[PDB]
């Protein structure tokens, strides 16, 4: 929307993501990033699992769970989006390779610009009348890629050249992230309470709950098939289970009139909660295994 | 299906008499139950019909503003409340049940009837 | 792939000043995306209530709407002579938009028995090779009535058609006509033609017949 | 705000027809336009919708694959194209505009249709125009003997629906009942007219029908005589 609250929420979200990603940049080194780029095994596995089987899984879920055209289209669009920045946080939460995580995120976000319209054209035949090709936000994708890439370089430069300041930088980031998270939560709660509780089909909730768990399991099994270390398996699993929902929300809000988007009003918000809740559950399971094995 | 008529007898002109008809053997919740009169020396005349709940009740031209008809779905009984009687109303009051659902007017079962006299 | 919306009262009878309630049932949750329309014979529909509770601008205060789960009702406080029309229930939440069956509000009145007439086919039509036998119902209320055709004391089906007029301006009654279409050969094969009419105002069915 | 529709007419089964909706007072590009169908004697029927700004287009299950909706910003009109039309598609087609969402109140959604067009009639039949044939309904010698006798006038096998009947050139208007036209299985309409008379020797006057078929050149004056 064009309300001042929405733009304020977007600004605070951008600040939060910038500071989070700058804080995460510490655990990255240019040598390991270059090595992972030079011989791509986990990157290839992640790209395959992202744009070869996940869209198929979304299509099959739309067919099995009897869903309407708009719900099936929303699930399909969510099954084609890049990983997003939640995968980096999840990959840091468990012991895993972080250089490979940022390589995965950057490569997937860059390949989306050329891979996402083709998948949409292939799969939307029969559930959408028209052309979704030029509704893809190319400018938004490029802006997101730039706003993810810049804090990486800033943090890595700060670590490499001036380690003296980086305790201060970490503490400032950790306080700013908290200060932004509380405000964003308050704004989102205010919007949810003041808006009408639009009804949602229960099958949509079941699909949105099943969808990221399928992603996680697929990523881990695929990484296990080709002999890889535990850290690489975990990081590729977290990137395979995490998807960017703002792109799907933008496409949905630009491709449908307001009177048709009723059933899908809370879908982007609900999808984010499910992968956050299921992502944290797997983090607890892994940590409990390590201590009490 | 058998139906019986309750009430009747000689009453003073201008009085009120309530008639009851109990239905047994079949539920009449989704049926239409009406009433008829038989004047001595003439043919049967329509008076009032009670449709399903919410459809309303209709009355003959002669009995307008009086001869109110109501139904008790739980009791499977309809009541014909007649007020301000006249000597022209002396007749045998019969009852009818509408077999068809769409109120075509197919009366299959008729009651035995009761005798009502309005004389001074 | 549509959402069925069941409008329970298909036909309502009321007088001036009465209170009228029309209900609508949705086969699935449609939020508050229900609208009500009013249509008169030969004219376009007019919006009355949008979002199932809000009164559209210019509509008088008599009309009202309410929602209770998947159940929507339309209420008229005091009926007026210009409120006798057909009302439609609509949902707009899901992509295939569906309407209600419809509810026609008519003027209540006293029951009048139909007058039954029959007409043998004309000579010119018989010479043309076709035979038509028509039966007429005159000034009967309510509209609910049944017409049966009996030829040689045998039931007939699929060879007759009927049409009904509108409610009369003054008498507020109905007229019915049924036409029996038979070929020349079958018409001359049979002898007696009888039409049976059943109505709520008749204790026993009446039947008019003619001899060929 | 007005909605004017045109392009309705008579087409052969399996043919094609295009309907227009000339809108005034608003821009069709930024609005949602719906087409609603009403078959004769039945209720309303949603057909298709167009939203030019969003590139959104929806169709009903019955008409999916045969109908195509479009909109032209330059002429401010919305078009509906119908292909392989069947006999079930005969109806009066209405042009409707969805409620305009109000930005001042971002929370309400305003579900409904604001404005409707007058409507255009589309008939899909393979028959051809033909003048009606008039047959009188002579009253029977024993038809409720007394103060009431019933006469009639039957016109049959006329393809164009509009037809006008009258008695004694407008000199008889009491008791006249003109039943609506009915579509026979052959594809042509049939109409019946009935009057009531005091039955005093059939009113000791001459009664003649007056049927006019404007889509053709036909004027038949038949006198109903008692047998
Ligand atoms: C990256 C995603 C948003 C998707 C996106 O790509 N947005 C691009 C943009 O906004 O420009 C954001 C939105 C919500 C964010 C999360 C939560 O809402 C806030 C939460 C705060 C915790 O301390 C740790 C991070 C944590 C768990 C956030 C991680 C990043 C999130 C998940
Ligand atoms: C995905 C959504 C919003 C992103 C969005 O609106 N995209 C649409 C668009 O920009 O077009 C993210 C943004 C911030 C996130 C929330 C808050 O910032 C953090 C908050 C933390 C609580 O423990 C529970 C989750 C909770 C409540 C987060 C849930 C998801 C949120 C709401
Ligand atoms: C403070 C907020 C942002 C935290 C997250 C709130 C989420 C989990 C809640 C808040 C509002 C909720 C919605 C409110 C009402 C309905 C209608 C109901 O028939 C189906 C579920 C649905 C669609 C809910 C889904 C879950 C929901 C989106
Ligand atoms: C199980 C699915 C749903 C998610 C996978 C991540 C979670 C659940 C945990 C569960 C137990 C974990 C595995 C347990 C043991 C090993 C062997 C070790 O030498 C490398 C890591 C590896 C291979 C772990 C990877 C992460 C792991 C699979
Ligand atoms: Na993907
Ligand atoms: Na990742």
């Amino acid at each position: 929307g064009k309300r001042p609250t929405d733009l304020a929420l977007s600004v605070i979200l951008v600040f939060m993501l910038f500071f989070i990603m700058l804080s995460l940049g510490c655990t990255m080194e240019f040598s390991k990033i270059k090595a992972h780029l030079w011989k791509p095994k986990g990157l290839a596995i992640a790209l395959v699992a992202q744009y070869g089987i996940m869209p198929l899984t979304a299509f099959v879920l739309g067919k099995v769970f009897r869903l309407k055209n708009i719900e099936a289209l929303a699930i399909l669009v969510c099954g084609c989006s890049p990983g997003g920045n939640l995968s980096n946080v999840f990959s840091l939460a468990m012991k895993g390779d972080m250089n490979l995580s940022i390589v995965m995120t950057t490569c997937s976000t860059f390949c989306a610009l050329g891979m996402m319209p083709l998948l949409l054209y292939i799969y939307s035949r029969g559930i959408y009348d028209g052309d979704l090709k030029d509704k893809v936000p190319y400018k938004g994708i490029v802006i997101s890629l730039v706003l993810v890439l810049i804090p990486c370089t800033i943090g890595i430069v700060l670590k490499s050249k001036r380690p003296q300041y980086m305790r201060y930088v970490i503490k400032g980031g950790m306080i700013i992230i908290l200060l932004c998270s509380v405000a964003v939560t308050v704004l989102s709660a205010i919007n949810v309470g003041k808006s009408i509780m639009f009804a949602m089909t229960p099958l949509l909730i079941a699909t949105s709950s099943l969808m990221p768990f399928i992603g996680f399991l697929l990523g881990y099994v695929l990484s296990a098939l080709f002999c890889l270390n535990g850290r690489c398996r975990r990081t590729v699993s977290m990137e395979t289970g995490c998807q960017n929902v703002q792109l799907c929300s933008t496409i949905l809000n630009v491709a449908f009139p307001p009177e048709v988007i009723g059933p899908l009003f809370f879908f982007p918000l609900l999808y984010m909660i499910f992968q956050l809740g299921e992502g944290l559950l797997l983090i607890a399971i892994f940590w409990c295994y390590e201590k009490f094995k | 299906v058998q139906l019986q008529e309750s009430g009747g007898g000689l009453v003073q002109p201008g009085g009120s008499l309530r008639l009851s008809c109990a239905a047994s053997g079949r539920t009449i919740s989704r049926y239409a139950m009406s009433w008829f009169r038989q004047a001595p020396g003439k043919e049967r005349e329509f008076v009032a019909v009670a449709r399903r709940s919410g459809d309303g009740a209709f009355y003959a031209d002669s009995v307008q503003g009086r001869f109110t008809v109501s139904r008790d779905d739980a009791k499977n009984t309809v009541y014909l409340q007649m007020n301000s009687l006249k000597p022209e109303d002396t007749a045998v009051y019969y009852c009818a049940i509408d077999s068809d659902t769409f109120y075509s007017g197919s009366y299959d079962y008729w009651g035995q009837g009761t005798q009502v006299t309005v004389s001074s | 792939s549509d959402i069925q919306m069941t409008q329970s009262p298909s036909s309502l009878s009321a007088s001036v000043g009465d209170r009228v309630t029309i209900t609508c049932r949705a086969s699935q949750s449609v939020s508050s995306a229900v609208a009500w329309y009013q249509q008169k014979p030969g004219k376009a529909p007019k919006l009355l209530i949008y979002s199932a509770s809000s009164l559209y601008s210019g509509v008088p205060s008599r009309f009202s709407g309410s929602r209770s789960g998947t159940d929507f009702t339309l209420t008229i406080s005091s009926l007026q002579p210009e409120d006798f029309a057909t009302y439609y229930c609509q949902q707009s939440y899901w992509s295939p938009i569906t309407f209600g069956q419809g509810t026609k509000v008519e003027i209540k009145r006293t029951v009048a028995a139909p007058s039954v007439f029959i007409f043998p086919p004309s000579d010119s039509q018989l010479k043309s090779g076709t035979a038509s036998v028509v039966c007429l119902l005159n000034n009967f209320y309510p509209r609910e009535a049944k017409v049966q055709w009996k030829v040689d004391n045998a039931l007939q089906s699929g060879n007759s058609q009927e049409s009904v007029t509108e409610q009369d301006s003054k008498d507020s009654t109905y007229s019915l006509s049924s036409t029996l279409t038979l070929s020349k050969a079958d018409y001359e094969k049979h002898k007696v033609y009888a039409c049976e009419v059943t109505h709520q105002g008749l204790s026993s069915p009446v039947t008019k017949s003619f001899n060929r | 705000v007005q909605l004017v529709e045109s392009g309705g007419g008579l087409v052969q089964p399996g043919g094609s027809l295009r309907l227009s909706c000339a809108a005034s007072g608003f821009n069709v590009s930024y609005s949602s336009i719906h087409w609603v169908r009403q078959a004769p004697g039945k209720g309303l029927e949603w057909v298709a919708s167009i939203s030019s700004s969003y590139g959104y287009t929806s169709y009903a299950d019955s008409v999916k694959g045969r109908f195509t909706i479009s909109a032209d910003t330059s002429k401010n009109t919305a078009y509906l194209q119908m292909n392989s039309l069947r006999a079930e598609d005969t109806a009066v087609y209405y042009c409707a505009r969805y409620m305009k969402q109000q930005s001042q109140m971002w929370y309400q959604r305003y579900w409904g249709f604001d404005y409707w067009g007058q409507g255009t009639l589309v008939t899909v039949s393979s028959a051809s125009t033909k003048g009606p044939s008039v047959f009188p309904l002579a009253p029977s010698s024993k038809s409720t003997s007394g103060g009431t006798a019933a006469l009639g006038c039957l016109v049959k096998d006329y393809f164009p629906e509009p037809v006008t009947v009258s008695w004694n050139s407008g000199a008889l208007t009491s008791g006249v009942h003109t039943f609506p036209a009915v579509l026979q299985s052959s594809g042509l309409y049939s109409l019946s007219s009935v009057v009531t008379v005091p039955s005093s020797s059939l009113g000791t006057q001459t009664y003649i029908c007056n049927v006019n078929h404007k889509p053709s050149n036909t004027k038949v004056d038949k006198k109903v005589e008692p047998k």
